[PDB]
């Protein structure tokens, strides 16, 4: 634990948000290319 | 249906073939396209809004 | 022409149960493809073969530990560490270690289309939706993956009725290999003498008029078509058993999924639960209406898991490749001109693949359970 | 469709080490990174000019 | 401030979303017929003989 909350976030929480942002993310970048 | 004739989607769209063309000029969309921005600048031209 | 209502009748995402219970150890980058870990077993279990003994009389002996998981009580009386008054170098002791491990494997599927198809096509948002199967197939896949993976590694097994093997398994004769009461109350006996830490608690009345007590402590995880059996079952003195949802409703929380208690187990029906199909004894005319398949031209019985999983059991091993995908790395690339197979010009049939690693490794076997039994039609 | 309703955004940007050292209290578990392993031409998402 | 450090602008704001749209939208096509335009022109001129 790197602080003193009692829920920590950990990496996995953020890396599965990132995961499940992505599809749209990519779909999106499409249009701009 | 607006939506449909203003996106150019649904019953909007060209028929397909093969050797021929696709295009379609946008009326619907310009005609919108001046209108939009006469009407917008009114509400932004001052720093207050309500008087 | 017609009027097409632009409403997209689609179906949704199927849930998954075993996959949330999995916790995920990550797998560090230029280190192989294996994970391992140390176990140390106690001082006086069998599993503890070692070479160190002195027995109190001041020889050599083959056993290290003292008495195994022995309880007789003689036993016990015979291999006791006593002293002496002048007592030196009489009882010695051996320990050891065990290492378990486990790998990562490899999966990924494609799919093509073309850039015709993709315009002219009448529906607009078609690859929204084709990526959205995609990505459904994709979660389907693992989670079949990892159940098939837990059915077998079970390490206690209870065949129902008085089979022995798969093969065994059989709906006519003298005992049908069906639930019984006793089977599960063996199965909670077994558990229990595993050391197995519980999951739910008793719970108490309420004060409104049918509620009814539920000692349960223990999920079980049944798949549907076992549901029909588990409500008819039976107690010893011939009463209902199946206790519904229904009267404990109040006074407690209803898990997901869950269909009602019985004895110790609270069942917790699952959709996708997977089942060996014509594995066992070969179906005759006197079929009583239990479920068989076809086998080679000739039929067999069916055999379904109704699987139990204890804490601390198992970890699934997980590959985070890059920094930004934690699993399914996703490729789309559109059928431009230059994505064009180079001997082929006008520019199309672009795709979209994903790919993933997958691998499990099974901590401690002795918790997870199994009871094989036949379903009914 | 209004970035303040947001729940979270993720950003990706290249620093070099010196950087992280200029505020050291800020950040921990130097020691265990691996530097040549995330690098811009190992990761492809990431988009740059880079050579 | 305690929000997200990040300021969003859109060119051609489309109602009830994020992002923006370019021109580009509306002059692909035309780009094209232009482009084809020009080229059989030059087709005229480059191939006869002079």
């Amino acid at each position: 634990k790197l602080t003193s909350w009692k829920n920590e976030l950990s990496l996995q929480a953020l890396k599965a948000d990132l995961d499940a942002a992505k599809p749209s993310h990519t779909a999106m970048m499409i249009k701009v290319k | 249906e607006w939506n449909d004739l203003m996106r150019i989607e649904g019953k909007a769209k060209p028929p397909k073939v093969k050797g021929r063309s696709q295009v379609q000029p946008k009326l619907v969309r310009r005609q919108a396209e001046w209108r939009y921005s006469a009407l917008t600048e009114p509400f932004l031209g001052s720093n207050k809004l309500f008087k | 022409t017609f009027f097409w209502l632009k409403k997209a009748i689609i179906t949704a995402r199927k849930e998954q149960y075993f996959m949330p219970l999995a916790s995920v150890t990550n797998m560090p980058k230029h280190y192989g493809k294996t994970i391992k870990v140390y176990e140390y077993v106690p001082l006086l279990d069998d599993r503890n073969i070692n070479d160190q003994g002195i027995d109190a009389s001041g020889a050599t002996i083959v056993n290290g530990n003292l008495y195994g998981s022995s309880k007789d009580i003689g036993n016990i009386t015979s291999k006791l560490p006593l002293l002496t008054e002048n007592g030196g170098r009489v009882n010695r002791v051996g320990f050891t270690r065990i290492a378990r491990e486990g790998s990562i494997h490899k999966f990924g599927f494609f799919y093509e289309f073309t850039q015709e198809s993709i315009d002219f096509d009448s529906d607009d948002g078609l690859m929204e939706h084709l990526s959205r199967e995609l990505m459904n197939g994709a979660t389907q896949i693992t989670e079949a993956v990892l159940q098939k993976d837990l059915l077998a590694a079970a390490g206690t097994v209870l065949y129902a009725g008085a089979a022995t093997s798969d093969a065994t398994i059989t709906g006519e004769g003298s005992t049908p290999s069906v639930v019984s009461y006793k089977n599960l109350m063996r199965l909670d006996q077994i558990l229990t003498e595993n050391r197995t830490p519980t999951q739910t608690t008793i719970i108490t009345g309420s004060r409104m008029i049918d509620t009814k007590v539920i000692g349960a402590t223990r999920v079980m995880y049944v798949g549907s078509e076992l549901v029909p059996e588990l409500k008819a079952m039976k107690d010893l003195f011939g009463n209902k058993a199946f206790i519904e949802t229904q009267h404990y409703a109040d006074a407690g929380t209803i898990m997901n999924g869950e269909v009602g208690s019985i004895d110790k187990f609270r069942i917790i029906q699952v959709p996708e639960m997977l089942h060996w199909a014509g594995a066992g004894a070969q179906a005759t005319g006197a079929n009583p209406g239990y479920r068989t398949s076809m086998v080679s031209g000739q039929e067999h019985y069916d055999v379904y898991p109704m699987l139990v999983v204890g804490d601390d059991s198992f970890t699934s091993i997980g590959f985070q490749t890059d920094g930004k995908s934690l699993k399914f790395t996703v490729m789309t690339k559109m059928p431009g001109k230059e994505t064009a197979d180079r001997n082929d010009p006008y520019g199309e049939t672009g795709f979209s693949s994903i790919k993933w690693y997958y691998g499990i490794l099974v901590k401690r076997p002795e918790r997870l359970a199994l009871i094989k039994t036949v379903a009914p039609l | 469709g209004d970035i303040n309703k947001a729940m979270f955004a993720i950003v990706s940007f290249e620093t070099c080490k010196a950087d992280l050292l200029k505020e050291k209290d800020r950040y921990h578990n130097l020691n265990k990174i691996d530097w040549q392993s995330s690098a811009p031409v190992n990761e492809p998402d990431h988009a740059t000019t880079t050579p | 401030d305690g929000k997200l450090p990040f300021v969003l602008i859109p060119y051609m704001p489309v109602k009830r979303d994020m992002y923006g749209e370019p021109d580009a939208e509306l002059l692909g096509d035309n780009q094209a017929v232009l482009g084809a335009v020009m080229r059989g022109m030059i087709d005229l001129l480059g191939r006869s003989a002079n």
